[PDB]
């Protein structure tokens, strides 16, 4: 994501315009509600059911 | 009587008792306005711990009902001092200024439900009626005082959050919505007043002593802005000796 | 890392004057430390009064200046408040109440001098662990 | 609205200085000379108006009046805070090392 | 949603060991024969009985 902002801000984007152009889908890999070593052995069922349904 | 030590005291629950006269006390202790006074020890007793109940209804009569004491003999307050003013009406006036002049105490409600409240006079201001040119069993006072949060600031809840100290959030559920949980992760520290009527039944004229029996009203715990308190009504006896000062 | 000749140096009064202390001076000044001192100040804090350290800076903002061999010397003579207005050697360890804190009998001058080098040397090998209390354990 | 009140007190000039008012009596270690026979004083005469109503304090010596003058840079007064000076807080809150 | 309570209040136990009592009074001592010491008495039957069928 940095690699890309600043090749953006390179190109002379502003700030705005460079994160604006990082993808959600990129976006959402560094959270880490995705990162599957945060579980527990009795906290059943989808990852939805924690943090909830991701929306934007 | 025999003077009582410490050894004669310790375990008996006589600790948590205040000093009382006799029936021979129904004197009148004079007053000399040029003088100026001191209450060298007030000590207050409860007897009784009434808490008004919530109704569902409002408006109805909502009453104060009969509670069971479960912290034992530890709710007295006692070792208090402070000025005994002379105002120009002739009337009295005592401002504390130290003592034992609280205690926490928890009582129990038909059902289960424990109320927990921080009984006390905390800068107590009350006075007579005017003209007291002694007093007497037809003596009176009535004022008020401040009560505190029950805990103070420092205080941390099972989950670790504090005013002063502590978490800010609930921790153990880190992506639950904070706005639920607004008045349990935000700790108030509450302060209100309570009042207090102190009416004189006995009074020593030779020594300034004077007993007597004593309701107070006040609020109980809110546990840090996390729920309302209560109305508690505090029934019992006082005694007060009085000095020049 | 050694405990040089440098690290050893330590101002010996108010006015740039320095000491350079031996390293059996140091190890005698740790030693009576630990011996008269210790029970209450181990590794730099104070257990009785936990709001006044023996830190450099602390002892520097002290009254009169305590951040030197001759004033922690006269402090262990006749110690005073924080803000020097009050004589505490009635409550506190000084050559002046060696009769009711028998452990200051016979300490002489040197041995002062040594527990004020001390003093004075140990933040400068262990840093914030001097004064620091549990958090830096 | 609910607000934590000492942090907010934070973001006041509580959070740069000493406040006259409310801060723990340890704060006046910070500086030479104020602690403890002066913060006694400061702590048991609060609440004051301004910092330099401190001055006032009845029976400072002339000497004690020069050590305030001092340190009045390093001194602030804020509205007393409850939370802050119950308990016997601004002699003891709780902190050691 | 009572269904024994109303057995217990119909004969006289009106009263609980925690103080209430089902006219809404306070502060009641119902001796032991509240709704709580009816149920252990019958659990204390229940057991008492199961031995006796044992040995019969
Ligand atoms: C390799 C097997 C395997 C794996 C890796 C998964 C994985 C998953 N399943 Mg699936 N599933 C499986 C087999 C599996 N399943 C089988 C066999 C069935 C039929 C029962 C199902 C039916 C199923 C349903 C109905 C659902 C899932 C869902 C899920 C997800 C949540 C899992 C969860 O909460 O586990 C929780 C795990 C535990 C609490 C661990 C159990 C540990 C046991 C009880 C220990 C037993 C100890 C033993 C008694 C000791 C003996 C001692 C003796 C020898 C002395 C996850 C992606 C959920 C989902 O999100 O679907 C969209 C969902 O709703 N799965
Ligand atoms: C013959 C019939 C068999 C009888 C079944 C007996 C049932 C009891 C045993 C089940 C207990 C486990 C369930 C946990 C609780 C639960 O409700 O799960 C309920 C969960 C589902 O979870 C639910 O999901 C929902 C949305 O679909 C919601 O999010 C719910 O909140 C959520 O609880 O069930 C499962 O996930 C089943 C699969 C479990 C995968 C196991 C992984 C491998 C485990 C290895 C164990 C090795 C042990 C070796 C020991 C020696
Ligand atoms: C506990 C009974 C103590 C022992 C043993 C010793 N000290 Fe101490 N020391 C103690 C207290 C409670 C205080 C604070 C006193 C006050 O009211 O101001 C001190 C203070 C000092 C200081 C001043 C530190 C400062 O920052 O200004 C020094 C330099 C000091 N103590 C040194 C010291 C030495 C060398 C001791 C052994 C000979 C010693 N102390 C023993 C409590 C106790
Ligand atoms: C009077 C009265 C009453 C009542 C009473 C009753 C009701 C009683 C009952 C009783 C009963 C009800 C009893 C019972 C008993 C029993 C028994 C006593 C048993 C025994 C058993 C055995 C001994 C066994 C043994 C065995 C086993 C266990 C196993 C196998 C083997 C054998 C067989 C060996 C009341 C309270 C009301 C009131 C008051 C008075
Ligand atoms: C009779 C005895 C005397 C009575 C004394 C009791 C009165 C209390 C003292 C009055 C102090 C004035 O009131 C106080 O003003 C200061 C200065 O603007 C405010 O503190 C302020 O500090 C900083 C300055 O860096 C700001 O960033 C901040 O936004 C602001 O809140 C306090 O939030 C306010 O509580
Ligand atoms: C054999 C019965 C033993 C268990 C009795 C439990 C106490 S009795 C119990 O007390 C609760 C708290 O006061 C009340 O809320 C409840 O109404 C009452 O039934
Ligand atoms: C299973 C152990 C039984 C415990 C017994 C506690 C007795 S309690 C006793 O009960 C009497 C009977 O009605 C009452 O009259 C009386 O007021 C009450 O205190
Ligand atoms: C299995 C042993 C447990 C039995 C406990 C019997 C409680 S006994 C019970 O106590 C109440 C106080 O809460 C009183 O109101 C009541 O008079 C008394 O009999
Ligand atoms: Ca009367
Ligand atoms: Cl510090």
């Amino acid at each position: 994501i940095n690699r890309r902002v600043q090749a953006s801000l390179a190109s002379g984007a502003t700030l705005e315009e460079a994160w604006s152009a990082i993808p959600e889908k990129l976006a959402f890999y560094d959270y880490i509600g995705n990162n599957p070593a945060k579980g527990g052995l009795f906290r059943t069922g989808p990852m939805n059911k924690g943090d909830g349904i991701a929306q934007a | 009587a025999a003077t009582l030590t410490y050894d004669d005291i310790v375990g008996t629950g006589l600790a948590n008792k205040c000093p009382t006269l006799d029936d021979t006390a129904r004197g009148a202790y004079p007053i000399d306005s040029s003088q100026t006074y001191r209450i060298a020890r007030l000590c207050l007793q409860p007897t009784t711990f009434l808490v008004k109940e919530e109704p569902k209804n409002k408006r109805q009569e909502a009453e104060f009902v009969p509670t069971k004491l479960v912290t034992r003999e530890t709710t007295s307050l006692d070792q208090i001092q402070g000025e005994l003013k002379v105002n120009s009406d002739g009337s009295l006036t005592f401002v504390e200024e130290d003592g034992i002049d609280f205690q926490p105490v928890t009582v129990q409600m038909a059902g289960g439900e424990r109320i927990p409240l921080l009984f006390t006079v905390k800068n107590l201001v009350a006075s007579t009626q005017p003209n007291v040119t002694s007093i007497t069993t037809s003596t009176d006072f009535k004022g008020e005082f401040n009560v505190p949060s029950y805990r103070t600031a420092n205080f941390l809840d099972p989950k670790g959050r504090g005013l002063a100290s502590g978490y800010d959030s609930a921790i153990a559920l880190p992506q639950a919505k904070e706005e639920e949980l607004a008045r349990a992760n935000v700790k108030r520290f509450s302060l209100t007043k309570g009042q207090i009527s102190l009416n004189v039944a006995k009074v020593d004229g030779r020594t300034g002593e004077i007993a007597g029996t004593f309701e107070s009203e006040q609020l109980s715990d809110d546990d840090m802005g996390a729920h309302e308190p209560h109305e508690v009504k505090i029934q019992g006896v006082f005694y007060a000796s009085i000095e020049p000062a | 890392a050694e405990l040089t000749p440098e690290v050893l140096t330590v101002p010996l009064n108010s006015e740039g004057k320095t000491i350079t202390l031996t390293e059996k001076q140091y190890l005698e000044g740790k030693r009576l430390f630990q011996y008269a001192c210790a029970s209450c100040h181990v590794g730099g804090i104070t257990k009785t009064n936990p709001s006044l350290d023996l830190r450099t800076e602390t002892l520097a903002l002290a009254t009169p200046p305590r951040d030197n061999i001759e004033g922690l010397v006269d402090y262990m003579k006749n110690p005073t408040t924080y803000d020097g207005e009050q004589e505490i050697a009635e409550v506190h360890p000084s050559l002046r109440s060696a009769d009711i804190f028998p452990k200051m009998r016979n300490l002489t001058e040197k041995d002062l001098v040594a527990i004020a080098g001390h003093i004075l040397v140990e933040p400068k090998i262990l840093g914030d662990k001097w004064g620091g209390g549990k958090v830096y354990y | 609205e609910l607000v934590n009140v000492v942090d907010e007190k934070l973001g006041t000039a509580y959070g740069e200085k000493i406040d006259l008012n409310n801060t723990n009596i340890a704060a006046f270690i910070q500086y030479r000379g104020l602690y403890p026979t002066l913060a006694k004083l400061i702590v048991k005469n609060a609440p004051y108006e301004s910092v330099e109503d401190v001055l006032n304090i009845p029976g400072l010596t002339e000497r004690q009046k020069q050590i305030l003058r001092e340190n009045l840079e390093h001194f602030t007064v804020t509205e007393v805070e409850t939370a802050l000076v119950e308990g016997g807080d601004r002699y003891n809150n709780g902190l050691y090392k | 949603g009572m269904f024994v309570l109303p057995f217990m209040a119909r004969l006289g136990v009106t009263g609980s060991w925690s103080g209430w009592s089902i006219t809404g009074e306070t502060g009641i001592d119902p001796g032991f024969w509240s709704f709580e010491g009816v149920a252990l008495a019958h659990i204390v039957l229940s057991g008492l009985l199961f031995l006796a069928a044992c040995w019969h």
